């Protein structure tokens, strides 16, 4: 895996059953993998830190990223989504050091039958 | 006077009696429920310990000018699920949990139910009274359903709102529920 | 392994089947494990004594413990909840050998599904 | 053995013991204290009656209590389980000693009859 | 020696699901016996069943039910019998040597609930 | 063991039947399915079966379906008896022959989209 | 031997299809798989099948779908033959040619979205 990979960083809140060494995957084919979790001591909020394939690199700094279950019993994995990319207006591309915002989040088993007609 | 068990026994008399003097007016304008839930009620149940834990950590950043607009609009908010809430009456009944010593905490959960033969099989609602330092008499700021709260599943639930909209976000958005009922009684 | 470790202690009234040694975690990320469980001769209420690290040290006392179960068929854990701090009403950080004054009951299965759907 | 652990014993009776087996555990709140022992029947009415056995540590439970099998997780062990009863000072309650029957009681869950009651 | 002498009894019914040979036979939960033989009839084309009950318990009125279940939610078939009450003058008949109950009950298939309702 | 006679049938989605598998009537084990191929004319499936021979009554009014056992366990087919009745034609079987009608299976997919709507 | 040749279509959500999976017509395989990609741009995925040559003879008008076997069996892609007509739908699929219509797969999210809420 000699080939170089840049790396992105993002925030959550209730990130769930995740695990270190988890694909990540576009469409249905998986291309980086993620790299570290932690905490913050200042706000107590879950960060994490990914590296993403070099090859690919055109995105749109409008996206989408989301984690959802496998198949029907199996782990967890990231799901990115490519955003729209306006032409004349500003979009750029992402480049190292950065951050993706706007993001989902989990669901645990308990919170479906509480909002169950509360 | 700090005996919670006399006053819950007095709120439930009183709640019941000021409820059976209406049947068809009632549905007829539901502007009663919500008349009547602030005519008792409320004045046992306290709003500031209640508002406080749904912001988080951001209280601590709230400017004055902001946080009385919050806890005006919260009661506005509260009335109407309780109103739409009260849509049953079937004669139930509400028997208390027995008599107990003194409590060996200043926070103290405390049990009733509700039966009738008309309906499915009973359910229990706990419910909180806590005992704080010179407020003399103790007011109630939860409730139970069974086995799922009432303060947990909106304490995350308006979640990212606060990440990045703010206090602001909440506002407004809390009072715009509008004003209605079912046509399903 | 760095043990700067505090204690705690709590009381419940049903714990469903919380053996010992499980983990127990903040939005996510494990920070501990329960360490001893017994009852009480007085009343009969089980009481649970709780070990932390010593890098996370700063929470408000106004906080909630609950317990809860992970995926489908896993194992079940105990979830916590940061509150807020202000003056008069609610102070003093947590000091070694207090208890955590609040506490919610297990959920328990069976029960709901003979209740509803009935 | 258990190492010493002296005991007593308890008598009851059912209507559907489910899948229970021998040598099942018994819990309060879920914690365990003492296991079954015998299962039989009754030659003149069919009923099935259980004798179980209790640690002599615990020596105070009221007479009013309540007894009821269930099962755990969603596809596994059948267990046990009892909750104590609010005792009355003043007026007629009393402790269980060696050699008593618990008054009331409950039966078990099972399947097709439910979901041809409704939904059918 | 599996066990001491015992006495047979015969039964129809109309599908017998997946019971195989070598099934306990349970009242309330506890075994008393095993199955014998399942075969067909080769008039009609209607299954009959033919099973065994221990010398131990020797007295059940006529008047009872037998049906089948599963056993848990995911495992085998076993089948389940039902005694009837106790009545002098009207319902009489002991169950002797090689008799035949009345009134029984059928299986239960998964596909077909799901086109009777909820479709 | 037994002299055994063979029967044709066709379908339309076989839903997994692999060779090999019971044929059975009222819950009894019969025959067994001898092997199942394709049409070059009309893309369609066929079946070959095979049965024995000391049950020799059942008429033409009949039916086959197919069904899983259990709840996620294995799948078969069922066979159908038909009422018979005087005056019509009973037509008994026999060797080489072919049913008429049938029924097909069942995907899950359909379901779920028909319980939204 | 399998004298086969090769076809090509697109998609936008493959789900879980991993290579060397059937390519099942009616609950009969005829084939196989053999490449997943992507292509450096839009990023939209594409796949390559290979079927055998006696099954030829087959209208440029079908339909291609994803499916699941069972409750919690694996994934197959499967195939819905279309229909001939004279002069507006003529012509067959020659060796290494592109499929027109598509149905994406599905995921679990998507329904307990559109219940609940």
């Amino acid at each position: 895996r000699t080939e170089p990979t840049y790396t992105l960083y993002a925030t959550f809140d209730n990130i769930g059953g995740l695990k270190a060494r988890s694909p990540v995957s576009i469409g249905g084919v998986v291309v980086g993998r993620v790299a570290d979790i932690t905490l913050d001591p200042k706000t107590y909020l879950p960060r994490v830190t990914l590296e993403i394939e070099q090859r690919y690199n055109h995105i749109p700094d409008t996206s989408s990223l989301s984690i959802r279950t496998s198949g029907l019993l199996g782990e967890q994995y990231l799901a990115l989504n490519v955003g729209f990319e306006d032409p004349e207006l500003g979009t750029a591309i992402l480049k190292d050091g950065d951050t993706i915002q706007d993001t989902k989040s989990a669901m645990v088993l308990e919170d479906l039958i509480g909002q169950f007609l509360y | 006077q700090t005996n919670p068990y006399k006053l819950m026994d007095e709120a439930a008399q009183k709640t019941f009696d000021r409820l059976k003097n209406e049947q068809p007016q009632i549905r007829a304008n539901p502007d009663y429920l919500r008349t009547i839930v602030d005519q008792e009620l409320l004045p046992y149940v306290q709003v500031k310990y209640a508002g406080a834990l749904v912001l988080g950590q951001y209280y601590k950043s709230a400017t004055p000018a902001q946080r009385e607009a919050y806890f005006a609009a919260f009661r506005e908010y509260l009335k109407q699920a309780y109103g739409q809430a009260l849509a049953m009456y079937h004669g139930q009944t509400y028997q208390i949990a027995p008599e107990q010593p003194l409590g060996d905490k200043t926070i103290v959960p405390i049990r009733v139910t509700i039966i009738d033969p008309n309906g499915r099989p009973p359910v229990r609602l706990d419910f909180q009274w806590r005992k704080n330092s010179q407020t003399g008499n103790w007011q109630a700021y939860d409730m139970i359903a069974e086995g799922v709260s009432m303060i947990t599943t909106k304490q995350n639930e308006w979640g990212t709102l606060l990440r990045t909209k703010g206090i602001d976000g909440l506002t407004a958005q809390l009072k715009s529920i509008s004003q209605q009922k079912i046509t399903l009684e």
